[PDB]
């Protein structure tokens, strides 16, 4: 469970959040992936399974 | 006089700031004097 | 305290403030009515003062949070006063302003000009501007004349705290030091001795019946004087457009002058500004509820064999007694009309209720307080009510904070030595094998934290346990050499888990030749009665043994003197 | 929302000036014997839970004497922060405050 | 050094009672190395070493149908030298419900000895 | 050390809106999810909070009892002598309230 | 009854809708009972309790609904309902979770719980892992915690400890991603494997205990990794967790007797897995920023499995060799100008430890290293030699049995003579100078040899194939 | 008076084209405090990383209100405030009690947050009579509950038929009823009414 | 050392707590908690 080893004593949005495109989602995506290549292994894995849908795939 | 004390920052909604030595043994922050008064900073390269 | 359990919160400062009967009820896990504390096969009563609400009681499980007796912190219920109470810690100040009140108008006695010079002046005393408060004094160009005066005197308030901020010298949080607060507790003395001194109203010309009290926190109200009643009627047309005294009334005599007076209470009663603008209530004196403190703050005792009752519990189910009794007292008061009803009954309803009052607030007084109970049965001596449990014998500061009893450490007679430095201390292998370092283990250590394992609780230098990374301990006691020399092999093994990875493993080794302890004899007079030495285990001696040299800063004599070790 | 962002820029920005132009300090050049100690210290305490260390260990296994060791090399990777008694401060690196 | 402590097991029942706890063995299943300390009286053999935690008195407690002991609690071992039956007086029939033990501690004097 | 290690040392929860380290509790939560730690001051009887916009599942959290709640999830933990828990619930006693300011915020 | 059950439940569920909840929850009640008990509800009625509630499930997802839902998830020993019934729970089951995905979290708990239980009984409990894995992906990190949580104590039963890792290896199957996880776990036991059999070399229990786990890794290994499986295939996967699993457990802790022959057995399947192996040991007994005591037990390993090995290519031996002799034919060149200087032999440490190595690989194969004409690949006759009379006397440093047996042998083969230096050098040491406070733990990392024989009965034979006894050599 | 109602789903998410869906990804920036191990002095940024940031990929979070699918622009703010935004050398204060550091950091968010009235498209995975299971963007689980489904739309042995008696498959389009979000994952809760 | 009780706060147990004065309890495999 959670401690301050990995969890962050506070976290706070410093702006009204932005909304993006398909192509910035795409964009993001794609490079966030490609950086980070067993909890994060098989949390990319759903990542490329959303820029798969994104794309329009199965 | 424990309770005189009191009764008297009550009534005067104060904050303790935390300041003085008993006050801080009091909460258990550490002492205002010494090794205390600085603070260490690490340089980081890259 | 533990290095690899860091806090990231800090505590910066505190705030004093009074409980209100809304926050209680709201934060209560329970409302306790019984006075009855357990039943015939000791479980606790429920509604009682040890309900399973208020927190785990022996074997049992907190009800509020699910957690043992160990794990679960206790928590707050309340009970419900069925008629309102003076708080015995502020009767005096309750005091003061009802004398000051104006029983007509309802503003204090003390005419309105003045009142409010009081109140410019601390307001600006809450910025620190002792300077400005006396050039307020210095304001002089009847009704019309002194409406203009006080608005002047007030736009120089404002106008002396802009410009004060615009400025380095306040911020909005208000500037306090000693020469700042020095000036204010004069201000404040000076007003209430000047509320106190006003017969006649400044403001309506009308008398009010003074007001007078116990040491036991009654209030009675003497009727008006002839020359009074007199001058009372008199100013008759203008408005037109002895006996206890309730607590009830007197609050709805101070509610009223407080709504009427607030401007000055609002720097009565805040030395800083008042940031977050809460009105000043009068309902701050008087308690309409009582906190029942979580059940681990009031466990029973037990003197060998024999157990005793927690004496702050015995004096809560008093307060719940009187409380049911009141409530019925309430239910046959409703159950007249006297509509009907022949007057005398009243007399004796009444006579009932002072009883009440006065008995519930004798009880309060003894807690805050037993000082405010009427002795018991003259003798017996009083039993200790809340008050002085905080205030009794030397008290919590001196008796807990100052001094404390200590934990890991020994203690030994001394022994001469010229053999060892000057800035060592020799110690016995009895205590060599017992005193743990937890050493965090490391690249650079694990050799000898391997040995140290092995070695066992009962081999010098060994070790006693071992800290894993998920904090828990493994005792080296029931062990073999051959579980031990497991143990030591797994040391200094990866993380198989993301949580902990930061942390390493912990040896509970016995102390070292490399070590540093804390001497002490007392009378610690000063400072170089608490000294650090090295380290200097020494086979087959069973006292601490230390040089000459060091006499004269402990004031050592070697007559059987003893001194602690501290690790 | 935006205002406390704004709030915490002004704290930190006066805690700043407070902490201070380098070339405007005026403390002590020298490292004081409180310094010292919590400089030694706290880098120990950094060592035994694997800080990277920047000197050779020759056998040392007292994380005190590595520190020690850094120190006289002028490899302790710490800065001190020195409070004035208004809340201002100086930064001084350990490896500019004279040692004695 | 000599030390007399007494075991008095009628220190509970309420004036006259029945008696609950007797001194000695019962038939449940109780340690064995207990034997090493106690005679079959459940009182310890005269002359024996005891050390902290050991037996230096057994009993039968009837509400707990269980064979109960009471230990040594000095943190100095010692050998046991007298052990006084204190029977009871107002005629007889009463059982055994108090004894006296006495201690015997060893002293070859210690650092911190003062002459 | 001694005030800070041996003296009593305590890691508390702290309600860091209303500031008190007396009215924090566990939630006792349904088997299968995680219990968390909620302000009994800060937060709203479930009933009354409905009777005044939808409101999330994470805002709720229930006791023992099994009233439900909703907000009071501001808390944190804070190092303290545990002696302060003691005279902070006498002080409540005598209907006295200690608020501690605690940051970040 | 039949129909009369029907009405009950469906009077119970309108009676629901009304907040009354007494049916429900006597009926509740009924299937909450122990699987002992004869008033539990009978399969019958509970077919029917079943299907109704299967039918319409939003019904039942309330407050007042709760109840019943736990009871039928804490049903016991539902895995041993007959085939129809069984059925119609785990529609159920399916139905629910899929509606209200809250309560997978409950129902997988109870599933990894079960994994205990031999696979022939486990098949419901995968298929289920398996198509909810699937449909609730984010379910993985708790169900991981799952998989550690429930794993039998050393303590406990063998068959418990031998199924749980039977049933993690067939989950391992099917959500691969959980993969790397699960290997952790294992080798992480692993630690006790390590435990069972080095002290000991009820002892007689953790042999056959730890025989039992790991001959079942190892089978479940040779058949995860195949040429056709590391083409295409998860081969490669479990090849590399388990040679990081090699370096960051079986290495260090680096006196394990049990469990560094899953990378002794694994290795020997293909010529390119052995190649892996060897490389990746020489890096990590040679880097520059690894502790020396990292690679002296590299070290160690290198020269233990180049022995033993017996499926290694004459040339993947004499590139060991050849790497060795050229390491330190370098070492000397540039090096032996140090020890007139200031410092102790220690400073050599790494030096002997590869020495070392070499001599022993010559103990073990140095009928290799004659090639056709008789001549020595290396030129072992001239190199030994060398070494042997360089100012680091390595017959002083090196393990004494060892540095005795190479003396015996290359004496035997004209290689080299070492017996005078020998006599010379505890000569002197009766009559090069090195603490001992550190010396020793270096003579105790030289007399480890992470290959020599293996005691567990089956195991034994298992490795036969893949192992050179002494007598062999 | 008093506004703890800044807890009010203020998403808002629009309606899109040439389609007819919401898009709830949205990009949120984040102050963050937190710890830094003393392993990771050498490489704070990672450190962050590993320790903090990662963690939170595809799990839901309380403050940003959906799920984080990553991040971008991670920095650390500088205890020395008179430092250059620029410069790679910085200060992190330390416990007093411990050896780990605690700094603030700024990073991006990119967040799946479907607020409540949402329009969103899932694909078909499961049909009971109880409900029918959709997957949004192949990634999170949806639920439509028995009644939500329209009143005319009947069931059969198995799979769901609709208003004119054809069956419905793969890509179906549903409103956002409420999102539950404490479980082990999200799930959203789908209307058709 | 026995008293029965207590089970064990280790789920490869659970087995069998005695307590020490110390207040370590230690259980037979040899967790002390
Ligand atoms: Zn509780
Ligand atoms: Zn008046
Ligand atoms: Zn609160
Ligand atoms: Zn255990």
């Amino acid at each position: 469970t959670a401690t301050t080893l990995n969890t962050p004593v506070v976290i706070h949005a410093t702006q009204l959040p932005q909304h993006v495109s398909t192509d910035e989602v795409l964009q993001f995506l794609e490079s966030f992936i490609d950086e980070k290549e067993t909890n994060l292994s098989s949390s990319i894995s759903q990542l490329k399974r959303i820029q798969r849908d994104f794309k329009g795939l199965p | 006089t424990t309770c005189q004390f009191l009764t008297k920052a009550v009534l005067d909604n104060e904050r303790e700031q935390l300041d003085s030595p008993s006050a801080r043994i009091v909460v258990g922050k550490l002492n205002n004097v010494g090794t205390g008064s600085f603070d260490v900073l690490a340089k980081v390269p890259n | 305290m533990d290095i690899s359990k860091p806090v990231g919160s800090e505590i910066t400062s505190v705030d004093f403030g009074i409980l209100t009967a809304k926050e209680i009820r709201n934060l209560s896990a329970k409302q306790i009515t019984n006075p009855t504390v357990l039943d015939n096969l000791g479980h606790p009563v429920s509604g009682g003062l040890y309900d399973l609400a208020l927190g785990a009681f022996l074997r049992n499980l907190c009800s509020t949070c699910g957690l043992d007796e160990k794990f679960c912190p206790g928590h707050q219920g309340h009970i419900e006063l069925p008629v309102p109470c003076y708080n015995p810690l502020f009767f005096n100040q309750l005091y003061i302003y009802l004398r000051a009140s104006c029983l007509f108008c309802h503003h204090f006695r003390l005419k309105s000009v003045e009142v409010h010079r009081y109140a410019c002046k601390l307001r600006l005393l809450q910025y620190g501007l002792i300077d400005e408060s006396y050039k307020l004094d210095e304001i002089t160009l009847s009704s019309t004349l002194l409406n203009e005066l006080k608005s002047k005197r007030s736009e120089y308030v404002d106008m002396a705290i802009a410009k004060a901020l615009s400025d380095g010298r306040t911020t909005e949080r208000g500037s306090f030091t000693a020469t700042v607060n020095d000036e204010r507790k004069k201000l404040v003395h000076e007003f209430h001795k000047k509320l106190l001194s006003r017969g006649k109203c400044d403001n309506c010309g009308m008398f009010s019946p003074k007001f007078r009290k116990d040491g036991f926190t009654k209030i009675f109200e003497t009727a008006l004087n002839e020359k009074q009643i007199t001058n009372n009627r008199v100013k008759g047309f203008i408005r037109q457009d002895s006996t206890y005294i309730l607590s009830t009334e007197v609050k709805n005599i101070l509610d009223t002058v407080f709504r009427k007076e607030q401007c000055v209470l609002q720097y009565v009663f805040h030395s800083r500004p008042n940031l977050s603008r809460k009105l000043v209530k009068a309902d701050s004196f008087f308690m309409d509820v009582l906190v029942v403190p979580p059940t681990r703050f009031r466990l029973p005792s037990k003197l060998g064999e024999e157990v005793h009752e927690n004496s702050q519990n015995q004096l809560l189910s008093k307060v719940l007694t009187t409380s049911l009794l009141i409530r019925d007292l309430n239910d046959d008061l409703s159950k007249l009309q006297k509509d009907k009803v022949s007057l005398e009954d009243r007399r004796v309803i009444f006579s009932r209720l002072m009883n009440a009052f006065v008995t519930i607030q004798n009880d309060v007084n003894a807690f805050i307080d037993s000082t405010k109970a009427q002795g018991r049965t003259s003798g017996k001596v009083p039993i200790p009510g809340v008050k002085q449990a905080l205030e009794k014998k030397e008290g919590l500061f001196r008796k807990h904070m100052m001094g404390k009893r200590v934990n890991y450490a020994a203690r030994s007679v001394i022994s001469p030595d010229p053999n060892i430095e000057t800035n060592e201390i020799g110690v016995p292998p009895v205590f060599a094998v017992k005193l743990t370092y937890p050493e965090p283990v490391t690249a650079y250590n694990i050799a000898e934290l391997r040995q140290a394992v092995i070695n066992g609780p009962d081999k010098w230098p060994g070790a006693t346990q071992i800290q894993n990374e998920d904090g828990s301990l493994v005792s080296l006691i029931g062990m073999s050499v051959e579980q031990r020399k497991a143990l030591a092999n797994q040391l200094l093994t990866p993380s198989s888990n993301v949580s902990t990875h930061t942390l390493n493993k912990k040896v509970y080794r016995h102390i070292k030749n490399r070590d540093v302890v804390l001497m002490n004899r007392q009378p610690t007079l000063h400072k170089a009665s608490m000294m650090g030495h090295k380290v200097r285990v020494l086979p087959n001696e069973k006292t601490l043994r230390l040089h000459y040299a060091n006499t004269g800063a402990y004031n050592a004599d070697f007559d059987g003197d003893e001194m602690n070790m501290h690790f | 929302p935006e205002d406390f962002q704004q709030h915490e820029q002004i704290r930190r920005k006066t805690l700043k000036e407070k902490a201070i132009p380098k070339d405007q300090r005026a403390t002590t050049p020298y490292m004081t014997k409180y310094e010292r100690a919590r400089i030694l210290g706290t880098r120990a305490l950094q060592i035994s839970m694997n800080a990277p260390v920047f000197v050779d260990l020759e056998g040392e296994t007292d994380p005190l004497r590595i520190a020690m060791k850094e120190l006289a090399e002028k490899k302790i990777p710490l800065v001190i922060r020195r409070y004035l008694p208004d809340g201002s401060f100086e930064d001084w690196s350990v490896e500019e405050l004279i040692v004695d | 050094m000599y030390k007399t402590e007494k075991v008095d097991l009628a220190l509970n029942r309420n004036r006259g009672d029945p008696i609950t706890q007797h001194f000695g063995f019962g038939n449940d299943e109780w340690p064995k190395e207990w034997l090493e300390k106690l005679d079959e009286d459940g009182l310890p053999y005269i002359g024996t070493y005891v050390e902290e935690g050991d037996p230096i008195c057994a009993y039968f407690d009837d509400t707990l149908n269980k064979t109960k002991i009471k230990t040594y609690h000095s943190s100095e071992p010692a050998y046991i030298e007298e052990v006084n039956l204190i029977g009871d007086e107002s005629n007889k029939f009463q059982e055994l419900q108090t004894v006296s033990i006495k201690y015997r501690i060893r002293r070859t004097p210690q650092i911190g000895d003062k002459f | 050390d001694r005030l800070l290690n041996s003296s009593d040392y305590t890691q508390a929860s702290v309600c860091r809106e209303c500031g008190s380290i007396l009215t924090t509790q566990q939630s006792v939560p349904r088997i299968g999810s995680i219990s968390t730690v909620c302000c009994r001051r800060c937060s709203m009887r479930f009933e009354d909070a409905k009777k005044l916009i939808f409101i999330d599942d994470s805002q709720i959290w229930e006791d023992g009892q099994g009233n439900k709640f909703v907000g009071g999830n501001e808390t944190t933990t804070v190092a303290i002598p545990f002696v302060l828990k003691y005279l902070d619930s006498e002080l409540s006693a005598m209907g006295i309230r200690l608020r501690y300011n605690v940051e970040p915020k | 009854s039949a129909a009369m059950y029907s009405r009950f439940v469906k009077s119970a569920l309108d009676d629901l809708d009304k907040n009354d909840s007494t049916q429900i929850g006597i009926i509740a009640n009924q299937v909450a009972l122990p699987s002992k008990n004869p008033e539990r509800i009978n399969d019958k009625n509970l077919n029917i309790l079943l299907d109704i509630l299967s039918s319409n499930i939003n019904r039942i997802e309330s407050s007042r609904g709760t109840f019943l839902i736990q009871s039928i998830i804490n049903f016991e020993k539902w895995w041993e309902l007959p085939p129809h019934t069984l059925s119609k729970y785990i529609y159920f089951i399916k139905i629910l979770c899929s509606s209200i995905p809250k309560w997978w979290q409950d129902v997988s708990m109870i599933l990894v719980s079960c994994f205990i239980l031999p696979i022939k009984q486990t098949v419901c409990h995968h298929d289920m892992l398996k198509y909810f894995l699937r449909m609730i992906p984010s379910s993985m990190g708790f169900i991981d915690t799952y998989l550690a949580k429930f794993f039998p104590n050393k303590n406990d039963t063998r068959r418990k400890l031998v199924n749980y890792t039977s049933n993690l290896l067939k989950l391992r199957g099917y959500c691969s991603e959980l993969g790397f996880q699960i290997w952790s776990l294992l080798i992480e036991k692993i630690i006790s494997i390590d435990v069972e059999l080095q002290n000991e070399l009820g002892i007689k229990e953790l042999s056959t205990k730890l025989d039992s786990i790991l001959t079942l890794v190892s089978t479940h290994v040779e058949e995860q990794v195949t040429p056709e499986s590391l083409e295409s295939g998860e081969g490669v996967g479990v090849f590399n967790t388990l040679t990081t699993l090699f370096k960051t457990h079986v290495l260090p802790t680096y006196y394990t007797r049990s469990i560094q022959y899953i990378m002794f057995h694994v290795s020997q399947q293909q010529l390119e897995l052995m190649d892996s192996f060897l490389v990746t040991l020489i890096d990590i007994s040679f880097a520059v920023n690894e502790a020396a005591e990292k690679k002296i037990k590299s070290l160690q390993y290198l020269g233990s499995y180049i022995a033993r090995a017996k499926k290694l290519s004459r040339t993947q031996i004499i590139f060991v060799a050849s790497y060795l002799t050229s390491w330190l034919n370098r070492y000397v060149i540039e090096r032996e100008e140090e020890v007139d200087q200031r410092g102790g032999m220690e400073r050599f440490k790494h030096f002997y430890a590869a020495f070392q190595a070499l001599c022993y690989i010559f103990c073990f194969r140095h009928n290799i290293f004659r090639d056709t004409d008789g001549n020595w690949e290396c030129e072992l006759d001239k190199f030994f030699q060398r070494m042997v009379i360089s100012k680091f006397n390595p017959l002083k440093f090196c393990n004494e049995n060892v540095m005795l047996m190479f003396a015996r042998i290359a004496q035997q083969e004209s290689v080299a003579y070492c017996f005078s230096i020998i006599e010379n050098n505890n000569n002197e040491r009766l009559r090069s100078s090195w603490s001992l406070a550190t010396r020793q733990q270096f003579i105790d990392l030289q007399s480890y040899f992470p290959y020599d024989p293996l005691f567990l009965k089956n195991y034994k034979i298992l490795m036969k194939e893949y192992y050179i006894e002494w007598s062999e050599a | 008076a008093r506004f703890i109602k800044k807890h009010k789903k203020q998403v808002t998410n629009p309606i899109d084209e040439k389609n007819g869906t919401s898009n709830c990804i949205v990009r949120v920036p984040i102050a963050l405090y937190v710890s830094l191990a003393p392993m990771y002095l050498e490489n704070p940024l990672q450190g962050v990383m590993k320790q903090h940031l990662n963690p939170l990929v595809m799990k839901y979070n309380n403050k940003v209100g959906g799920v984080v699918l990553g991040y971008e622009g991670l920095k650390i703010l500088d205890a020395d405030p008179l430092s250059k935004e620029d410069t790679s050398e910085k200060l992190i204060k330390i416990t007093p009690d411990t050896p780990f550091g605690f700094t603030w950091c700024h990073v991006n968010l990119y967040v799946w947050q479907p607020q409540v009235g949402d329009v969103l498209e899932g694909y078909i995975f499961i049909q009971s009579a109880s409900h029918i299971g959709l997957l949004i963007h192949d990634a999170f689980n949806a639920s439509i509950k028995k009644n939500n489904i329209p009143v005319d739309w009947t069931f059969v042995h198995g799979h769901w038929v609709d208003s004119n008696g054809e069956p419905i498959d793969g890509k179906l389009r549903f409103t956002v009823r409420n999102v539950h979000t404490t479980g082990r994952v999200v799930s959203v809760d789908g209307t058709l009414i | 050392t026995f008293i029965r009780g207590p089970i064990c706060g280790t789920d490869n147990c659970p087995s069998r707590l005695w307590r020490i004065i110390d207040g370590r309890r230690t259980c037979q495999y040899g967790h002390v908690m």
